[PDB]
């Protein structure tokens, strides 16, 4: 029944020190909670880093250390590397059950900035036969992995029928996302211009299409 | 090398039962505890249960929320650990992982997806995404249930430039897209086709992308 809480997001750079923490709702974290730390990398690649508060698993680089700092468990990276950009979970033991925290997304600004590649696709005629129209906006090869996506129809912001995925890591360690504008086939025919606007690190990239093409 | 492989996941109705398996190989794991951990978008990682793999006898621990609903067991002769799930609820939905623990979570499986829903198994509709140096083509995989699908391009022979995005969920139907980038000189003069599989409905589709 204890709730274990962690910072949701932290950012560091190569060579810098960063500390993640892990609070128990029941009170101070002690060595009796045998704090565990687990790294989640993309495609569900999990690595146990720390057990018993401060015991580092074999194979885990020396730059990782676990400890108790104040009333909390802590994971510290002393000399962070680009490869440490990942999600870190803590788990505390309560005598006969384990409780995971919500995880911390660590960003490690090791890669150069990369603006998104944006592509906007019109509805397929096959889909339109179902009386439905979906525009798909693909967004790839951006770093860091934060974007805002805005849609316009005929120059007007859309506030309805939109769906954007959370950024997820590509195999090359840049980020991707997709956004969908869902319309009826008739709505599609009553409008002329459609625009997908991706803002990344203050910079906007727009792709649009015209039903005249 | 140590290998852990989960299986048994799929769609199952609210109130229903489902048995997961974890098969482990590598060396004698008697010092280890086999843990089941599930991942959802909402909770992140969530502890379910564990069992000591001692040959002398076992010890089990359970999350409060699964007590009296799930049992964990192991069969040394089959190098297997099992999670019998019962009286399943929507909150039990997620990717279930087995992990070998001793002080730390040393080894992990690839996971098996459990969808607790009474919604209809729906095969995907597959629609081409064509443009209205290089050209980005795509594949819209619309309105399937449950997860997952898999997408390849020219039966895997087109692997570079391929991005498959996370699904979105609307009204018990998932949708995702996959894009590929190829030289403008090679399309449309060489054919590009996406291959979608939806295991849950035993569906396989090939969709050729043509200009339009």
């Amino acid at each position: 029944q204890a709730v274990v809480t962690q910072e949701s997001a932290l950012t560091t750079s190569p060579g810098e020190t960063v500390t993640l923490t892990c609070r128990s709702s029941t009170g101070a974290v002690t060595t009796s909670n045998y704090a565990n730390w687990v790294q989640e990398k993309p495609d569900h690649l999990f690595t146990g880093l720390i057990g018993g508060t401060n015991n580092r698993a074999p194979g885990v680089p020396a730059r990782f250390s676990g400890s108790l700092i104040g009333d909390k468990a802590a994971l510290t990276i002393t000399g962070a590397q680009t490869d440490d950009e990942a999600i870190y979970f803590c788990a505390l033991w309560y005598s006969n059950h384990l409780v995971f925290g919500g995880g911390t997304k660590l960003t490690v600004l090791g890669q150069p900035k990369s603006s998104p590649s944006v592509t906007l696709f019109p509805p397929s005629s096959e889909e339109l036969e179902t009386n439905k129209a979906t525009l798909v906006c693909t967004i790839t090869d951006f770093y860091p992995g934060v974007v805002t996506v805005d849609w316009k129809v005929d120059g007007t912001p859309v506030t309805q029928g939109m769906e954007t995925t959370q950024p997820s890591k590509q195999s090359n360690n840049k980020y991707m996302a997709s956004s969908y504008l869902t319309l009826t086939a008739r709505a599609w025919e009553r409008h002329s211009s459609y625009s997908c606007q991706v803002t990344h690190e203050g910079h906007t990239v727009e792709k649009s299409l015209s039903r005249a093409d | 090398e140590v290998k852990l492989e989960e299986s048994g996941g799929g769609l199952v109705q609210p109130g229903g039962s489902m048995k997961l398996s974890c098969v482990a190989s590598g060396f004698s794991f008697t010092n280890y505890w086999m843990n089941w951990v599930r991942q959802s978008p909402e909770k992140g990682l969530e502890w379910v249960a564990e069992i000591s793999l001692k040959s002398s006898n076992y010890v089990t621990y359970y999350a409060e929320s699964v007590k009296g609903r799930f049992t964990i067991s192991s069969d040394k002769s089959k190098r297997s650990v099992y999670l019998q799930m019962n009286n399943l609820r929507a909150e039990d939905t997620g990717i279930y992982f087995c992990s070998l623990w001793q002080t730390w979570f040393a080894y992990w499986g690839q996971g098996t997806l459990v969808t607790v829903s009474s919604a209809k198994t729906t095969p995907p509709s597959v629609y081409p995404l064509a443009p209205g140096s290089m050209v980005t083509l795509g594949c819209l995989v619309k309105g399937y249930f449950p997860e997952p699908v898999t997408v390849t391009w020219n039966s895997g022979s087109l692997s570079s430039g391929v991005h498959t995005f996370p699904a979105v969920l609307q009204s018990d139907l998932y949708t995702l897209s996959s894009s590929v980038t190829v030289p403008s000189s090679t399309w449309p003069s060489e054919t590009v086709t996406c291959n979608v599989a939806h295991p849950a409905s035993s569906t396989k589709v090939d969709k050729k992308i043509v200009p339009r």
